[PDB]
RNA sequence: GACUCAACACGGGGAAACUCACUAGUUUAAGACAAGAGUAGGAUUGACAGAUUAAUAGCUCUUUCUUGAUUUCUUGGAUGGUGAUGCAUGGCCGUUUUUAGUUCGUGAAUAUGAUUUGUCUGGUUAAUUCCGAUAACGAACGAGAUCUUAACCUGCUAAUUAGCGGCGAGUACACGUACUUGCUAGCUUCUUAGAGGAACAUUGUGUGUCUAACACAAGGAAGUUUAAGGCAACAACAGGUCUGUGAUGUCCUUAGAUGAACUAGGCUGCACGCGUGCUACACUGAUAUAUAUAACGAGUAAAAUAUGCUUGCAUACUUUUCCUCCGCCGAAAGGCGUAGGUAAUCUUUAUCAAUAUAUAUCGUGAUGGGGAUAGAUUAUUGCAAUUAUUAAUCUUGAACGAGGAAUGCCUAGUAAGCAUGAUUCAUCAGAUUGUGCUGACUACGUCCCUGCCCUUUGUACACA
């Protein structure tokens, strides 16, 4: 048979964007001013399980659990 | 997601195979043999088929 | 009292053997018995092709697969019967003893 | 339970493995990648297919293919390599050796 | 609770799959055949072979293995219903397929093609054959395939005494330059128990009594 | 793929998805093992919402949570492939050929050789099957024998899931018959299935070298080995098949896949030519009603059903699925509810069919022959019916008045006519493979045509 053509460019793959120290930046403490949460807790996973703080809407990353702001 | 395998296939040609080679055609199925005619007719002896005329 | 004595066998050769064996075996205790009663013979058939290709002057061959059986009633203890059983039975002939109670 | 891709064997699914083939001796798989169960072991049928063949191509078990079965036997560097694996006393041998 | 017509078929399709499983494990040790016999206490299996020193193994370990191997394919519905016992074969200068796994084994390591054809055939005439044939094809040595046949004594070939009285056997070796096929038919000695179970000594033949003196 | 016999209802090839190999798109790693590379201050896997895509493929972007050494990477390597090669092979099958053919020992030809004889002028046979002749005398395969089915036996052995009788009780009619229903001496004609007998050309007449053998008559169930099949000898074909195969050698491909899937199309597309078939051209018929009457078969890990949480996950792994009696609904096709069956026990067979038979209508008019092509409506199979799966109802109403040159198959329960079981099967037979029902005419031969075989003869052919 004949080779096809390639005009279309190809589909790059998805790779995952890497952030350092990730929980670091989730508990901050001053010199007053102890341990505080500064994200949301889930509610039907375990505790520890924080969940994001989107755009306008909170999603956790394992149970998938979106509750809607406003 | 995941689509692998996600088309029924409860009957058809599909369904079933030979219980020998894994091919999917000219399948003997009276009294459940489920063996394509080729293998069959190599082992019909020992399974008790006799040619008598 | 009223058991029934079952044999299946593809083989003719034997299946007549072990039926003449309890017949005799069972007249030595002074067993009033029924003698064989042979149920109509039953065939299987396969009739595929040769030529696993596709030309040729199409043939065919016909196989068959025929089996037989046999059944005897006798009026006597189940004990006793089921132990008659088990006398060397050669392994081709499957016996299934059943109580007609009814 | 976090959901993870097909055949991305869990460490725990791998330990399962391993100890039923030391106290067995030998495992039949059916090659057949659809199929949901082992029938001797709760794992997904293509994790026991993927861990044989790499166990096979390091010289540890021999097998032959009969027609829609596998027949895999252990060696005796099975037993000496699983045993570190696994972290058991030096007496306990496999069932069909004894 | 399934009928007769669907219980005689799932046994001879079972005895077909064993037969040729053993073949593949047993392959280098002579194998002859299998009796299955299922009884309702235990079931047991009985293989015929001609090197059992070796199909044993050390103090019967790999009988074990065979043991375990059967049970979790046929007879997984249980944990203890299966046993396997090795025979030695009575006269193994008769049998088709120890000569033809015999003849096999020869191939693959090099021999010449007539000698190992010739060796088989007298041992074959030594053990009270009344005939014997073998046939060997394939690329023997040019690029174009061949046929070889080597007969010594008598033969028949037609009719219902074809059947009884000779046994055959099929084998391939597969060379580094193709696939080879082994045919060896061996004709038995003339007795080959009959419909009435009894040896039949003669097939056809009429002779005729001397009056007594 | 296959191209005279020996390709063309063949690849068991009746393809809606799957099958699938072809077309257009999009995903996956289910890349063993070794070394490296990467990273526990994180290798990598997964995803709600908005965009986006045929798509509810996080396929890919915007956004940031989750996961934990399973992966990732890099250099070798290794499986897989309905990818090429049947002119590289194994195995299997078709054909020469269902004909009657093929070889060996010793002797002889020899008084070089390739080779010959035995294996043959003649009579006979289905047959190198027999008799005879004879530089040959003896052997082996093939033929025949052998195996399966059918036809005869009131003679043997047996009686359930088979029959016939025997004893009652009934409903009806007669100078004992029909049917229904309880119980149950004996027997095997009917039914089923084991073992035996019978046919040898037996007896006459005729033909024949009177040998091998043939013809007519009697008796006999049977006298063309009694009828039909199964198996099948040396050797060949560059015959078909690597698209049946974890049979297999080389070559090609291996992460932008010729691997594995998923979604939608195609294999069926139509100015024409060819092969196997179905329905017809009517009165020896069409339509309607009624009567009588066969043989071989087949049948039971998923989805679905009972009951809740706000189709998702519990509970029952229950009755479910295969053939389906009977009752009720519906013009019909079908629907609803419950029996029996893993089967000589039930579907169902002292009958599951159509040719046949009886009576009436039509009346030689493309007609009440024929039923293509079309329109509207309904119900089942399936996750999905459009290019209309299949069935049901009402309308429409084409060619075709027995077929040119050519050409096929057939000698008896056969041709022809008539139906039916099974295979493939979720649903579809105008096909194949079996089975039964009704049942002719013509010969008892020949080498004219066509093939194959044998002897003699010619050859410059031997890929013949
Ligand atoms: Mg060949
Ligand atoms: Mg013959
Ligand atoms: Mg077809
Ligand atoms: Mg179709
Ligand atoms: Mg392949
Ligand atoms: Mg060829
Ligand atoms: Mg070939
Ligand atoms: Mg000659
Ligand atoms: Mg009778
Ligand atoms: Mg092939
Ligand atoms: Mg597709
Ligand atoms: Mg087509
Ligand atoms: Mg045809
Ligand atoms: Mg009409
Ligand atoms: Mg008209
Ligand atoms: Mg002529
Ligand atoms: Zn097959």
């Amino acid at each position: 048979k004949k080779k096809k053509v390639y005009k279309k460019p190809k589909k790059e793959k998805h790779k995952k964007k890497k952030v350092k120290l990730a929980v670091l930046k989730f508990y901050k403490v001053g010199d007053d001013g102890k341990v505080f949460r500064l994200k949301r807790q889930c509610d039907n996973c375990a505790p520890g399980t924080l969940m994001a703080s989107h755009f306008d809407r909170d999603y956790c990353g394992r149970c998938h659990l979106t509750i809607m702001k406003k | 997601g995941c689509i692998l395998n996600v088309h029924p296939k409860k009957y058809g040609q599909g369904s079933r195979q030979c219980r020998v080679c894994s091919n999917k055609h000219a399948i003997i199925r009276k009294y459940n043999i489920n063996i394509c005619r080729q293998c069959f007719r190599e082992r019909a002896d020992i399974i008790g088929f006799k040619k008598y005329r | 009292r009223r058991i029934r004595i079952a044999l299946t066998s593809k083989n003719l050769r034997a299946i007549e053997k072990v039926c003449s064996d309890i017949m005799k075996g069972a007249k030595e205790k002074n067993l009033n018995v029924s003698g064989p009663v042979r149920l109509p013979v039953k065939t299987l058939r396969i009739t595929t092709r040769k030529s696993p290709c596709g030309e040729g002057t199409n043939t065919w061959d016909r196989f068959e697969l025929r089996i037989y059986k046999r059944l005897i009633d006798l009026y006597s203890q189940c004990e006793v019967v089921t132990q008659m059983t088990s006398i060397n039975i050669d392994p081709v002939v499957e016996v299934e003893v059943i109580i007609t109670d009814s | 339970l976090p959901h993870h891709k097909y055949s991305y064997i869990p460490k725990q699914n791998k330990k399962l493995i391993y100890e039923y083939l030391f106290k067995e001796g030998v495992i039949v798989v059916e090659k057949d990648a659809k199929i949901p169960r082992h029938p001797h072991l709760n794992v997904p049928n293509l994790h026991i297919m993927m861990t044989l063949k790499s166990l096979k191509s390091r010289n540890y078990v021999e097998e032959k293919y009969n027609w829609k079965h596998q027949y895999f036997i252990l060696n005796n560097e099975g037993i000496e390599y699983l045993r570190e694996f696994l972290h058991l006393p030096p007496s306990i041998f496999p069932a069909t050796l004894s | 609770p399934i009928s007769k017509k669907r219980k005689f078929i799932n046994d001879g399709v079972f005895q077909a799959e064993l037969n040729e499983f053993l073949a593949r494990i047993l392959a280098e040790d002579g194998y002859s055949g299998v009796e299955v016999r299922v009884t309702p206490i235990r079931t047991e299996v009985i293989i015929r072979a001609t090197r059992t020193r070796e199909v044993l193994g050390d103090k019967g370990r790999r009988i074990r293995e065979l043991t375990s191997l059967v049970q979790k394919r046929f007879f997984n519905k249980s944990t203890n219903s299966v046993e396997l016992f090795a025979e030695r074969v009575e006269h193994r200068g008769l049998c088709a397929m120890a000569q033809a796994e015999s003849l096999r084994y020869k191939l693959l390591k090099g021999l010449a093609v007539r000698r190992a054809c010739y060796g088989v055939l007298r041992h074959i005439m030594e053990s009270g054959a009344k005939g014997c044939e073998v046939i060997v094809s394939g690329k023997l040595r040019a690029q174009r395939a061949k046929s070889m046949k080597f007969r010594d004594g008598y033969l028949i070939s037609t009719g219902e005494p074809s059947k009884r009285f000779v046994n055959t056997a099929t084998r391939s070796a597969q060379l580094k330059q193709g696939v080879l096929g082994i045919k060896v038919k061996i004709m038995l000695p003339t007795a080959i128990d009959t419909r009435t179970g009894l040896t039949s000594i003669l097939p056809d033949n009429i002779s005729v009594l001397e009056p007594k003196t």
